């Protein structure tokens, strides 16, 4: 019985900006 | 008494070499990664199976998540070349099976090409290698392995070549 | 020859077990970390400008940040918990000797875990604490460490004595 | 607050045939997922999509499913051979994130596949008036709709007054009445009760329409028999006050 | 996997209840729905931690004790439906909600000035067909189902004329042929005693 470890779930970020 | 210890997930995605990885850290050292085009856990030490279990296709997500958002990075806005060193795992003696150690150190992007070499010729056999691993900044380093016998007539190169480097670089290693 | 990476490292920090958690997220791209998620701070915060745009927007929704500050209990204290039964407690034997070399005298030591150790020279039985050369701690990769703990003098009877949570007692090798 | 709209509302396919849904997320919302609910309220996981990707799917899914997130026209997700076991409602739902806050669901499909569809039955409606005894004794006046003799039961009942749809004063039956419960394919009936005052009812001016929504066969489908082809249609009774 | 109690749930206008949801693993947050007679689920919380409140209801969610709840109070009518809870599994690869059994809650109706009576009711477009309607019977009485296969009774539906601030409970019967009578529509159930029967 091995325990399931829990991981990060990635994030999606937003376009619309920009810099120089 | 006192346990100090840093879990670290570690991600990323590649341009244009279009390659993610994913993999766990404990207190250094590799727990696991997610082979992304197989979707499989791979444990760094085969007894870790007994005690965990990671669902692969977890990391598969993360890694698609990554990728979209990579192009948003390249919408939204050089080289560092690797530190090589090696090094033997065990104390060597002549006749006693043993493991020489390349260490990639410091470098980006994660892509390197090593190349073991005994006498001046390359080994595909006895070779193992691991994913690139974290540090405690931004660059990342890797482990590259080749099991011998110690003896005073062979000689051994570590071959490794990155972007950030005008010509492959060869460590040297004899008895 | 351009690339472009996309680099994110989580990372779970435990100052004493689950006693004290501090999550941190961290962002990259290319050679720069341009965002975090410190749990001491609660929200995300731009290392460099590239990472504000996403600070700005992620900061700005509640639900993302109470899920983010849960994952010190839901990701962090959950997977300490497991590993606390094979990883912590983990012990790997030292193995211990020594040789002369051109005098130099090298004790080795050898495939052991954790990292934690402390190795002294002795000249018959008095510590040594001058002329000492190290290679320091070594990691090789595999779970396990290697030093070389190096004294530096010309000899009746040298000891190196190597002390290690996988050990009851002191381990004494001595060279006469 | 965050819409989604799905559509059909209901669904019916015989065995073999393609069975088509269509979702609209929120908008903003780049993240999709569908799911199926079973008549024991069991939720299962199908597709979820990242814009026009798809991220993740269940085994069912890739082999039996056809689903789609594209620009230029609503998500959708197609069963390429409909089974009686694919019955169910199927759920979409929208997040503005991929794992990190709400999902918000659509109204849903509710599918039902049968062997055939030789027995699907629009549904035929009355209306009833209110009685002289209830407007002497209560000052109110109920009137009664009466849906029967359809097959399955996807339909949705409205009450208008004045050709403008009420609420107030309304409960249609929570569920549809088998008219022979032996049977396993039997036509339902279902009632529903719109109450309005005494002196609303006694106004010769006031029309009670009674509107049935019918979902059945399309002009697609085909349909080779004698009867009136079964197709989606809205059946509806009427009644004008009475000032007696 | 999820489990969800209790299973149903009937509460009197106006009081309260609890509903709870224990997790076998770590849950990232959780998700309290309302599936309503139509069938669309309203979203009432999002938590991932602690308590958060919103009108009559209540929610409390805990990570480490694997388990969450979800409080109604002051019942209305509108609070009917099956509740359902979902969370994301911390350690699950697919990114999805993990939904709980289900509460069926049903709200019975508080009827203030009971006044039960069968009515009979003709058809507007016909001179033969008419309907039977017991109504204005108090949330005690329950409405059994026909047995005579011939004639049809529907289950008790509540109605509320939201301008009078008025709620009444009703029952319709209705038969193709002949014998059938309103007087003798709901004797397979139990109608209260004084029950108004007009002489048509
Ligand atoms: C460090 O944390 C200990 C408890 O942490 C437990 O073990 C970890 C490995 C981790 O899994 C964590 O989640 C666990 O909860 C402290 O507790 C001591 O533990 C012993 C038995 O385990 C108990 O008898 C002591 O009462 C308890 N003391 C306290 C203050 O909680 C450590 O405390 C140290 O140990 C004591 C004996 C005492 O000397 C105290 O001053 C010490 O700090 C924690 N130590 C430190 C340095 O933070
Ligand atoms: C790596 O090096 C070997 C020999 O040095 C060569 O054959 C191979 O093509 C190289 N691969 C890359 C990707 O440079
Ligand atoms: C949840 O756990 C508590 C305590 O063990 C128990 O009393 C309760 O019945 C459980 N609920 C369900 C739905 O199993
Ligand atoms: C009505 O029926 C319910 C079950 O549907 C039962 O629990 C309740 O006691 C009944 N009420 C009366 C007054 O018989």
């Amino acid at each position: 019985p091995a325990d399931p470890l829990a991981f990060f779930s990635s994030a999606i970020k937003g376009g619309g900006g920009s810099l120089v | 008494i006192k346990e100090e210890h840093t879990i670290i997930q570690a991600e990323f995605y590649l341009l244009p070499d279009k390659r993610g990885e994913f993999m766990f850290d404990f207190d250094g050292d590799e727990i696991f990664h997610v082979d992304i085009e197989k979707s499989e856990t791979i444990w760094r030490l085969e007894e870790f199976a007994k005690f965990a279990s990671f669902e692969a296709q977890g990391a598969l997500a993360n890694i698609a998540v990554d990728k979209a958002n990579l192009d948003v990075m390249k919408e939204r806005s050089a080289n560092v070349a690797p530190e090589v060193t090696v090094l033997s795992r065990s104390p060597v003696n002549l006749g006693e099976p043993n493991i020489l150690i390349c260490f990639i150190d410091k470098f980006s992007p994660p892509v390197v090409n090593v190349t073991w070499l005994r006498n001046g010729r390359p080994v595909t056999e006895g070779v193992s290698e691991t994913v690139f691993l974290p540090r405690d900044d931004h660059l990342f380093r890797k482990f590259h392995y080749l099991t011998f016998l110690p003896s005073t007539d062979d000689f051994y190169d570590c071959e490794v070549d990155h972007w950030g480097l005008e010509e492959p670089l060869r460590k040297h290693w004899e008895f | 020859r351009p690339w472009f990476l996309e680099y994110c490292k989580s990372e779970c920090h435990f100052y004493n077990g689950t006693q004290r958690v501090r999550l941190l997220v961290r962002y990259f791209y290319n050679l720069e970390e341009n965002l975090r998620f410190d749990s001491d701070v609660g929200e995300f915060r731009a290392v460099t400008e590239l990472g504000r745009p996403d600070a700005e927007n992620w900061n700005s929704q509640p639900e993302f940040l109470e899920q983010k500050r849960a994952e010190v209990d839901t990701v962090c204290r959950h997977n300490y918990e497991i590993f606390d039964n094979f990883l912590v407690p983990r012990r790997v034997e030292p193995t211990v000797t020594v040789y002369p070399t051109k005098n130099l005298l090298v004790c080795s030591v050898s495939d052991f875990y954790p990292g934690n150790i402390e190795v002294r020279w002795f000249r018959n039985g008095k510590e040594e604490k001058t002329g000492i050369v190290s290679t320091g701690l070594v990691r090789n990769g595999d779970w396990t460490f290697q030093t070389l703990v190096m004294l530096e003098t010309v000899p009746e009877v040298y000891t190196c004595q190597v002390e290690h949570p996988s050990l009851t007692d002191p381990v004494t090798v001595e060279w006469k | 607050d965050p819409k989604v709209i799905q559509t059909p509302r209901y669904l019916v396919k015989g065995q073999g045939q393609k069975a088509k849904m269509r979702c609209i997320p929120e908008k903003g919302h780049p993240v999709v997922f569908w799911y199926q609910q079973n008549k024991n309220n069991e939720f299962k996981f199908l597709i979820n999509f990242q814009n026009q990707e798809v991220l993740q799917q269940i085994d069912m899914t890739e082999k039996r499913f056809s689903a789609e997130c594209p620009s230029n026209s609503p998500c959708s997700l197609e069963i390429q051979s409909s089974e009686a076991g694919d019955s169910a409602l199927y759920l979409c739902a929208s997040s503005l994130n991929w794992s990190q806050d709400t999902q918000y669901f659509g109204p849903g499909t509710r599918l039902l596949v049968l062997e055939d569809l030789k027995n699907v039955f629009p549904p035929e409606v009355a209306v009833f008036e209110p009685s002289e005894a209830e407007i002497s004794h209560t000052q109110k006046a109920t009137l009664v709709c009466l849906a029967t003799g359809f097959y399955p039961d996807h339909v949705e009942l409205s009450w208008w007054v004045n050709g403008k749809e009420v609420h107030s004063g309304v409960c249609t039956d929570p569920q549809p009445l088998k008219e022979q419960p032996a049977l396993n394919d039997s036509r339902y009936a279902l009632s529903s009760r719109l109450r309005v005052s005494a002196t609303f009812w006694q106004n010769p001016r006031n029309h009670f329409r009674c509107q049935v929504q019918f979902y059945g066969l399309s002009e697609n489908d085909e349909w080779t028999q004698d009867r009136a082809k079964p197709v989606t249609q809205i059946v509806s009774a009427e009644a004008w006050g009475r000032a007696d | 996997q999820v489990e969800q109690s209790p299973s149903a749930l009937s509460l009197h206008e106006g009081t309260g209840s609890a509903l709870r949801c224990n997790f076998t693993t770590t849950m990232r947050a959780v998700q309290w729905f309302q599936q309503n007679s139509r069938g669309s689920l309203i979203n009432l919380f999002y938590l991932a931690s602690g308590t958060k409140e919103n009108g009559r209801l209540k929610s409390t969610f805990n990570s480490k004790e694997s388990y969450s709840t979800l409080h109604i109070r002051d019942a209305q009518l509108e609070d009917s439906g099956t509740y359902f809870c979902a969370a994301l599994r911390a350690t699950g690869g697919n990114n999805k909600l993990t939904f709980g059994q289900g509460t069926v809650l049903s709200v019975i109706p508080d009827i203030q000035n009971p006044d039960p009576a069968v009515y009979q009711l003709r058809d507007s477009k016909s001179s033969d067909k008419s309907v039977c309607l017991f109504t204005d019977f108090d949330s005690q009485t329950n409405v059994s189902q026909s047995k005579d296969s011939d004639v049809y009774i529907t289950d008790k539906c509540v109605l509320d004329m939201r301008s009078m601030d008025f709620k009444s409970n009703s029952a319709v019967a209705w038969s193709n042929k002949s014998d059938f009578a309103c007087a003798n529509a709901f004797n397979n159930s139990i109608i209260p005693e004084d029950t108004f029967f007009p002489s048509p």
